[PDB]
RNA sequence: GCAGAAGGGCAAAAGCUCGCUUGAUCUUGAUUUUCAGUACGAAUACAGACCGUGAAAGCGGGGCCUCACGAUCCUUCUGA
RNA sequence: UUUAAAUGGGUAAGAAGCCCGGCUCGCUGGCGUGGAGCCGGGGUGGAAUGCGAGUGCCUAGUGGGCCACUUUUGGUAAGC
RNA sequence: GAAAGCCGCCGUGGCGCAAUGAAGGUGAAGGCCGGCGCGCUCGCCGGCCGAGGUGGGAUCCCGAGGCCUCUCCAGUCCGCCGAGGGGCACCACCGGCCCGUCUCGCCCGCCGCGCCGGGGAGGUGGAGCACGAGCGCACGUGUUAGGACCCGAAAGAUGGU
RNA sequence: GCCGUGUCGGCGGCCCGGCGGAUCUUUCCCGCCCCCGGGGUCGGCGGGGGACCGUCCCCCGGACCGGCGACCGGCCGCCGC
RNA sequence: UCAGUAACGGCGAGUGAACAGGGAAGAGCCCAGCGCCGAAUCCCCGCCCCGCGGGGCGCGGGACAUGUGGCGUACGGAAGACCCGCUCCCCGGCGCCGCUCGUGGGGGGCCCAAGUCCUUCUGAUCGAGGCCCAGCCCGUGGACGGUGUGAGGCCGGUAGCGGCCCCCGGCGCGCGCCCGGGUCUUCCCGGAGUCGGGUUGCUUGGGAAUGCAGCCCAAAGCGGGUGGUAAACUCCAUCU
């Protein structure tokens, strides 16, 4: 849509909308990230803090598989299962819990976020925190590992 | 109770025994090839790099006599089993005499 | 050249770019040229089916992905020398051998040579005249189909467990915990520091 | 007179002499000055230690106050 | 510089205010002391004049100025 | 028709759904009720629930009273309604939680009692949490890299005549 | 005649019904592991079965409106012939 | 896709790969060496079996070649001797018949229906008309050319339309070649101025040097290479 854009509003006015003095030329400030401590500084602090330096280890060749695990939080942990598992969970059938593994869901570790209902689990994961399984000891749950 | 960090990581599986792969058997001796090789070193002899080590070996010390077979082979680790051979050379030449 | 609050960027347009571009204003006239390159060879073989040999069943490495199965290259000796074929007449069969893949797993082994018995009592072989040692009368009744698509035994099938329902039980509610992890964590880091301190008291005498 | 350039300030003193000392130490933030309301510098009021001096309340984290100084990257030494 | 204008600068002109009852505290301390904090209740009309305000985003141009009252600095003076 | 349609055991993957630390790593729910351990500046067990509180807060709810051809007896309604109530988004504040550090401290745990693990209480660092809002496509504007709104050198390099 | 929405039932068509479900059944059925030729549910594995739940397909009742889904009868008032 | 990521860089401007994973396509093999078989092998010439469009296995001479041609063998192991239960094969050439999935290729020459009636005009391809069978054809209303705008006047286009000529991939008579597999026992088992180390240039994201090259030093045989921070010790992995 060239129609519906600033240029052909702007075609008879003389300076193309750049200015009489200022008269935009080529690269009047520099090419790219140019003065980026010199007079482009108070553009790279105020808006870019930590942008210059060394801070850290060198790392060399990492693989991005060995630190993956993707993590389930307590609040969403009952969707990976059915709805029709928890309602049939509850009926008056003695403590039998359901698994949930997460490492078939395609999770790895168990994290917490509050409100786990009131139901007993067992839960398959390869990793867990602490204030998830506490939450899973509170209602009766248990927290079983798998490698 | 299987975890995956640990001393006793992973899951566990069972092994499967079996005689190894034929071209990990790749260096080795075969007796008729040490035959060919010490055959040689009978009609050729040794380098001169390594009668003047053997003439460090006997005499002068043996901690400057790998130093001398660390510049000119390579390595620590090849310096050490050429400084063992060579000892065994000037034992076989002595002690058996 | 920079402005109000932006991204600071790193656009790899400093070389000369024009040349080598590549625009795909071919590839619908290439998707249709090899369909035609698989067409024209499905029909160009036999009843022999489409889409090649038998893979095998091989779970992938590296830790995020070893959790499933993937088709390999080939089924290899030791899982050919159980299943009974030989190593060089196994690929007129119509099944695949990798001779450099190693088994070290025995749960993996009998998978695929289950898999590769599976395979050839659903085979059936054409005798050139009719002789036929090791295969019978006519062909399966004519086979009951010509030729298959995108693998033979469907060679992903990635499938879990039921594992149905339990009672949460004592010293399972009690023991299995985070601490499990963080000494067992802890374990593998000062085992081999531990094992020098035990060497400093053997020579203290 | 208070080291000095000036102004401010200052009398059982901030001056002079003497007596004990090392707060010219360790540590997290806040604030002011320049200011874009950024940094460095310099300064303020604290708080947590450990100490000094004094009979004591106190006072003290340099100089009576206003100047006395310096990023990234690099090297160096220190600290668990 | 003792004295000291005019013009000027900051603040205040209420309900986020005023009063009363109780309770927390590890801060403070002769002390039901001190000071904050929280909860509960009781009474709205609080100089003149004018006006509807509050807020958040993206943002171009600009970064050579020039003159006049009056106040002023250098210059003999200047359309300096 | 170089289109269009379909796949879902083609969702691999991408961005989002979780942050923080150089890293090892760790990784976001509290409030009440009842009792007890020196109810000890600290806490423990059980139940209830369930994203804390304060001040503003559109809207909605309640509303004494008020308004109608003759006087007491009843109905729907509507308009006005002081006052009162539950309070969206959002703003200010106070409190809480997760990660890194820092000070002070005490207790617990056991595939093994240790130059082991876990917890506390206050203070600070973070682009966090405090019931999710992103993803895809399109258009617009602005910035940048590109010949980059058009035209312009004095130069420089390779290879030749 | 008619279809919409909640209530169901005849478990009807579930074995001559569709799909969906990380519901259930170690008594079904097939190729196997664990001990003394056989055997023990003796704990499972690969596959198939059939119950249950979730939703969509007919029969009898009942509920409302018969809503732009309609035709027949009868009524009114128009119209053209 | 990973990813503008690990990394490089007056750590400035800038630069910047890979491995898993998803797909396209998928196919594997041979020698030197170690031994074994009386060189069992090849080239060239000469006349012939007997031939088309010329290549040979068959015959007799000259060379090559033991300083090593040919056979069985290659790291997934191999060979020989046992013992054990199977088995008679494949390749090309020649004739000819039967098909070729868009329905094998190449070339030629062909295959619908108005020029009807009125009318305009320099000339029509315009404009109006064809019964209740819709005037005609349609698997043909792409196009172009014809005195102007054409489904029907003409090339054509439609059609597993027809007929012609040549060329091609593959069934069956005559040549040529032809014992595999398992178990055990014994024996065999590998590529050097190369690897590597030093130093010096270049290059790379490759950083205590990723690659390459010069010069110097120069290996081993339970060895060697790799395992992304230089080194010594050790264990394991992996490759040859
Ligand atoms: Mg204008
Ligand atoms: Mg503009
Ligand atoms: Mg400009
Ligand atoms: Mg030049």
């Amino acid at each position: 849509p060239s129609r519906l854009r600033k240029t052909r509003k702007l075609r008879g006015h003389v300076s193309h909308g750049h200015g009489r003095i200022g008269k935009h030329r080529k690269h009047p400030g520099g090419r790219g990230n140019a003065g980026g401590l010199h007079h482009h500084r108070i553009n790279f602090d105020k808006y870019h803090p930590g942008y210059f330096g060394k801070v850290g280890m060198k790392h060399y060749h990492l693989k991005r598989n060995q630190s993956f695990c993707p993590t389930v939080n307590l609040d969403k942990l009952w969707t990976l299962v059915s709805e029709q598992t928890r309602v049939n969970a509850a009926k008056n059938k003695t403590g039998a819990a359901p698994i949930i593994d997460v490492v078939r869901s395609g999770y790895y570790k168990v994290l917490g976020k509050g409100k786990l209902p009131k139901q007993p689990v067992i839960v398959k994961a390869k990793f867990f925190s602490r204030r998830a399984e506490e939450k899973i000891k509170s209602v009766g749950g248990a927290c079983v590992l798998v490698a | 109770y299987p975890m995956a960090v640990g001393l006793n990581k992973g899951h566990k599986v069972t092994k499967n025994v079996s005689k190894p792969r034929h071209s990990r058997r790749r260096g080795r001796l075969t007796k008729h090839t040490k035959f060919v090789r010490d055959m040689i070193r009978e009609v050729c002899g040794f380098a001169p790099y390594e009668r003047r080590a053997m003439e460090l070996l006997k005499v002068s010390k043996d901690k400057r006599a790998l130093k001398f077979i660390k510049k000119r082979v390579g390595t620590h680790i090849r310096a050490k089993r050429k400084r063992e051979e060579l000892s065994n050379v000037l034992a076989a030449m002595r002690k058996a005499a | 050249a920079p402005s109000r609050n932006g991204m600071v960027l790193k656009p790899h347009f400093h070389k000369d770019w024009q040349r080598r571009v590549a625009t795909w204003f071919n590839q619908p006239a290439r998707k249709i040229r090899r369909r035609k390159a698989r067409q024209a060879k499905a029909r160009r073989i036999a009843p022999r089916p489409a889409s090649g040999p038998i893979r095998p069943i091989v779970r992938c490495p590296t830790v995020r992905y070893h959790t499933k199965v993937r088709a390999g290259r080939g089924f290899s000796l030791e899982e050919l020398r159980v299943a009974g074929i030989h190593k060089k007449v196994a690929r007129t069969i119509g099944i695949s051998v990798d001779p450099r893949r190693r088994n070290k797993s025995t749960e993996s082994l009998q998978a695929n040579v289950q898999r590769l018995k599976e395979y050839r009592s659903k085979l059936i072989l054409f005798p050139r005249k009719p002789s036929a040692p090791k295969k019978g009368d006519s062909s399966a009744e004519e086979l009951k189909l010509a030729t298959q698509l995108t693998g033979p035994v469907m060679p992903v099938r990635n499938v879990y467990k039921k594992e149905k329902a339990r009672v949460i039980t004592e010293e399972e509610k009690n023991f299995k915990a985070f601490a499990s992890l963080r000494m067992a964590r802890a374990n593998a880091r000062l085992f081999g520091i531990r094992a020098k301190r035990a060497k400093e008291a053997a020579e203290q005498d």
